[PDB]
RNA sequence: GAGCUACCUAAAAACAAUUUUAUGAAUCAACUCGUCUAUGUGGCAAAAUAGUGAGAAGAUUUUUAGGUAGAGGUGAAAAGCCU
RNA sequence: CCGCCUGUUUACCAAAAACAUCACCUCUAGCAUUACAAGUAUUAGAGGCACUGCCUGCCCAGUGAUCACUUGUUCCUAGGGACUAUGACGGCUAAACGAGGGUCCAACUGU
RNA sequence: AAUUAUAUAACUUAUCUAUUUUAUAGUAUAAGUUUGAAAUUUCGGUUGGGGUGACC
């Protein structure tokens, strides 16, 4: 389901009802109201899905503080009405990550999509993973969006030019033999942050991070 | 143009005493809270309202507003007032008892979609039962006889 | 917030509607609409008088058409006329008893025969007793009911209709004891047993707020009704003599309370007590009573009387079981 | 802020509000004078 | 009791320099305000002081006289103000 | 993230996301010698709501086809006449602005 | 919520002044009917606190 364009969201509600009927409600069999729960890792659009269904069916409006950085909804929320005809309510939950994320490569994909805060991982390290993945995939969307060169696979090289494109610079202390001197330098950090934002905004192009695993 | 249809439908309006006309208009403004435009529209669309005595129209409107939850705009467009009270009560309850029609709840949401207001009243009895209720004509005749007896007891 | 009637309607919509599907609309309105009453004659001195008077009213005994010892005059199909209030006879006995026609089918179905001993567990003032008494030309009887006040009026009814001499005979015995406990008391004692288990009384539950099984406080009882029904039905099966016939009657339309109860009880008797029950088919009985009653054949066991707008005599679910050994 | 300085003296304001001519304007004001004369006050008004 | 304060009427006054332009725009004094921290806590003070901050040609600030009074007045609504 | 902006508020514990605000929407009133107003519907009062292009409610007699029937509504008694020629909703611009609530990098430092 | 309610508006019969042979006008008032701006007064008891059940 595409939340922003509400692609196929209508299909979810009939499926939700169909599965419930086959299953035995047990204690809640007599209760007419239907309550459902949405749970996932942070920044997967859980809250916006509740709002999207609410507007699509009940056409009322936002019922969740949607935000662009993980951690918006801190805890559980009261039942949110979704559809009057089946009287189905959605229960919002905060994103939860298991402490074990298997290989570190999975974390990079998890960080790339924004599920985990970019601070602890570091945009600079993440920015490299984007270049490797995009180059391996061959989707050279960035070169058109960022007019740097035909192609490149050096993280340092791409960061240098894009900063010039954005006209971003900063003053950074650089250790040298004769002392510590604050010498102006291109703003690499902004390039990583700005580059990362474009990828998740779709400017670079659609990607399949796990393309290698389909053959299995 | 508005007057000619009203004049033709109910010529006695001119002969009718000022009290009768004022009471009918006063009820809508002070007891039904109809908007000024709607009040003029209601008289034009169904001029028979003036013929009806006061304190019976008010019950008729409250039946639509409260029992059926319909808004003021809905009543004017569908011309509920022209239809007789007996016909509305028989059909509306029959639908309600059959589960087709539910009065909107406090939150304003109906679990099961209601049927078109025009379908309930405008269509003929044969078409009404055939489509709205999907029941036999003979059974409806029994219901009308049953409902009347209950009203007499009430 | 919700009244007991509102909750009762809610349960049928979620459960009963699914069971009957497209038939539910007519049944739903039927229950809300006023019930149809059928006058039952008291026989005795007024035996001829009431029959002639009822003919003037244009009421026709559906039993008489079925034949073409109980006769119950009823109004014509689709007739909404109301029978006049019952009045006392010359001898001091009420001329007729107003009751639901379907309520008399369990008695007519039980195949009452002369020289029999009959038990009426949880009979209450349901009218079947009085009707059964009129059938009991030569049949010792017995009445039981858990409550007292409920049973208190039952005696008043007997006083009004049953003559004192007949009541004085041991034939008429009134008691108020637990049905399940009653099974041990008199095992294999009564050839014919009519068991009317307490049910949800859907028609009464919707109309009447008082003593409504769907009240929130009474939640515990409602859930346990199927278990209680099985035990009472099992108690009757224990009490019936070898080769006896028993009829189990349930007012409610519920599939759980009607078909699973009877079949489950038969299984319980077969396993624990090693007893066998022979199923009996009343389809022929249905054919005779089609004019005055409408049934639906979906039920595997039992003959439920669906309330219809043309014939609003429902709901009665009665199944007859014969004790094989 | 700091309270306590509500009194912002103005002779025109003072005499208009609680003056002799102001008091005599209304009978309710004249009865203020009449009571003050009964008590024995040095000054009957401003 | 509206000399405090909310609001209004009338008669008046203040606004440097700089950049935009032609303005409830910008930097920032006079001036208005009162975000933050610290001290104070019978304190200088029954709400201040030291820093730091917001606005500063406008829905601006200020002065003088008058009007609205408690079952009420006023309120860019805090049940805020009315010694 | 929240509010569109400048602005306003609990004097003496909250200056905000709250109030106001332009624009938009709803209701009421056809009028004079003390408010409104020496005014008159493009006006005045009352209240609601950020606006702006775009998706978007229902509502829109039926069948023949500007024409006849079937309906509907009324009467006179089941008959006879008479008459009937997109607006309560969302995404949201989108930018800008903020002694607002959260963050991150850099420099900086006795934190 | 209970009791009232010449704030207003309304209409009805009267009083009353014009008028036409009964009639339609109005009304320094009274008696009603209808709305309610308001005024007045109240917050039973038992359930280890609370909503629901209840019970006296
Ligand atoms: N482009 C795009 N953005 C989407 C889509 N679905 C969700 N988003 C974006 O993802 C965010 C919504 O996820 P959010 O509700 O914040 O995540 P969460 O799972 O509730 N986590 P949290 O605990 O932080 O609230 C918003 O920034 C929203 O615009 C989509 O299909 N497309
Ligand atoms: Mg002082
Ligand atoms: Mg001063
Ligand atoms: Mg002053
Ligand atoms: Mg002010
Ligand atoms: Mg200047
Ligand atoms: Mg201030
Ligand atoms: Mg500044
Ligand atoms: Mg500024
Ligand atoms: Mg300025
Ligand atoms: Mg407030
Ligand atoms: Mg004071
Ligand atoms: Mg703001
Ligand atoms: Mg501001
Ligand atoms: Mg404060
Ligand atoms: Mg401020
Ligand atoms: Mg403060
Ligand atoms: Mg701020
Ligand atoms: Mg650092
Ligand atoms: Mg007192």
């Amino acid at each position: 389901t595409n939340c922003v364009k509400d692609e196929n969201i209508k299909q979810i509600v009939p499926k939700v009802m169909e599965l419930i009927r086959c299953s035995y409600r047990y204690h809640r069999a007599e209760t007419p109201e239907y309550c459902i729960m949405v749970v996932g890792v942070p920044n997967v659009g859980k809250s916006s899905l509740i709002n999207s269904l609410r507007r699509q069916h009940l056409r009322t409006g936002k019922a969740a503080r949607v935000g662009g950085e993980p951690g918006i909804t801190r805890a559980v929320t009261s039942r949110i009405q979704v559809c009057e005809r089946p009287l189905v309510f959605l229960l919002d939950t905060p994103g939860v990550l298991a402490p074990r994320i298997e290989s570190v490569e999975t974390g990079l994909k998890l960080a790339l999509c924004g599920t985990v805060l970019d601070h602890l991982v570091g945009e600079e390290t993440m920015a490299d993973y984007l270049l490797y993945t995009l180059n391996r995939h061959g989707l050279f969307g960035y070169v058109q969006h960022y007019a740097l060169a035909s192609a490149c696979d050096q993280i340092e090289w791409v960061l240098k030019n894009v900063a010039i494109k954005l006209r971003k610079t900063r003053k950074v202390k650089v250790l040298t033999g004769t002392g510590n001197v604050n010498v102006i330098q291109p703003d690499y950090a902004m390039a990583a942050r700005d580059f990362l934002r474009t990828f998740r905004s779709g400017l670079l192009g659609q990607v399949m991070l796990d393309r290698d695993i389909i053959p299995a | 143009g508005k007057l000619k249809r009203v004049l033709s439908v109910c010529p006695e309006v001119f002969t009718m005493h000022q009290r009768d006309i004022d009471r009918v208009v006063k009820v809508l403004r002070e007891k039904c809270l109809f908007t000024a435009q709607h009040i003029t529209d209601v008289l034009h669309r169904c001029p028979t309202v003036l013929q009806e005595d006061p304190n019976e129209l008010e019950y008729k409107f409250q039946y639509a507003y409260f029992r059926m939850g319909l808004t003021h705009l809905d009543i004017v467009r569908t011309n509920f007032l022209q239809y007789s009270i007996t016909k509305i009560k028989q059909r509306h309850i029959y639908l309600e008892r059959l589960g087709r029609y539910q009065t909107p709840d406090k939150k304003g949401q109906t679990q099961i979609p209601n049927p078109s207001l025009r379908n309930i009243l405008r269509v003929s009895e044969a078409e009404f039962l055939a489509r709205t209720a999907c029941s036999s004509v003979e059974e409806f005749q029994v219901f009308k006889k049953l409902l009347d007896q209950e009203e007499e007891e009430e | 917030q919700f009244t007991a009637s509102r909750l009762a309607l809610q349960n049928f919509d979620m459960t009963y509607s699914v069971q009957f599907g497209d038939l539910w609309p007519s049944i739903r309105v039927s229950l809300l609409s006023e019930q149809k009453y059928g006058a039952l004659v008291n026989n005795f001195a007024a035996w001829d008088s009431v029959s002639a008077k009822l003919e003037q009213l244009s009421a026709k005994d559906f039993v008489s058409e079925a034949i073409s010892n109980l006769r119950c005059f009823t109004f014509s199909r689709g007739d909404v006329s109301r029978f006049p209030p019952a009045r006392l006879g010359s001898l001091g006995l009420m001329d007729y008893y107003l009751m639901d026609a379907a309520s008399l089918l369990p008695v007519l179905a039980l195949g009452l025969q002369h020289g029999d001993t009959v038990l009426d567990l949880c009979a209450a003032p349901g009218g079947k007793t009085l009707a059964l008494l009129q059938t009991g030309c030569c049949r010792n009887l017995a009445a039981n009911d858990l409550s007292t006040s409920r049973t208190g009026r039952l005696q008043k009814v007997l006083h009004s209709y049953v003559p004192q001499d007949i009541r004085e005979g041991n034939q008429v015995r009134v008691t108020s004891w637990d049905g399940r406990k009653w099974g041990e008391l008199e095992g294999d004692t009564y050839d014919r047993v009519l068991v009317d288990v307490p049910c949800t009384t859907d028609r009464h539950s919707l109309h009447e707020e008082e003593n409504n099984i769907f009240q929130r406080s009474r939640k515990k009882e409602r859930q346990m009704l199927p278990m209680l029904q099985v035990q009472l039905l099992a108690a009757g099966l224990l009490a019936t003599k070898p080769g006896g016939h028993v009829v189990y009657s349930t007012c409610s339309l519920s599939h759980l309370q009607n078909e699973y109860v009877v079949q489950g009880a038969i299984e319980l008797l077969a396993n624990q007590y090693n007893i066998k029950v022979q199923v009996e088919d009343l389809s022929h009985f249905r054919k005779l009573f089609m004019d005055t009653f409408c049934f639906f054949p979906s039920c595997q066991v039992g003959e439920l009387v669906i309330p219809n707008l043309m014939v609003n005599f429902g709901p009665m679910y009665f199944c007859k079981l014969h004790r094989l050994p | 802020r700091a309270r306590g300085n509500e009194y912002q003296p103005s002779n025109i304001k003072r005499k208009h509000k609680h003056g002799w001519v102001r008091r005599l304007s209304t009978p309710a004001g004249v009865q203020v004078i009449l009571r003050r004369m009964l008590k024995g006050r040095k000054s009957l008004s401003h």
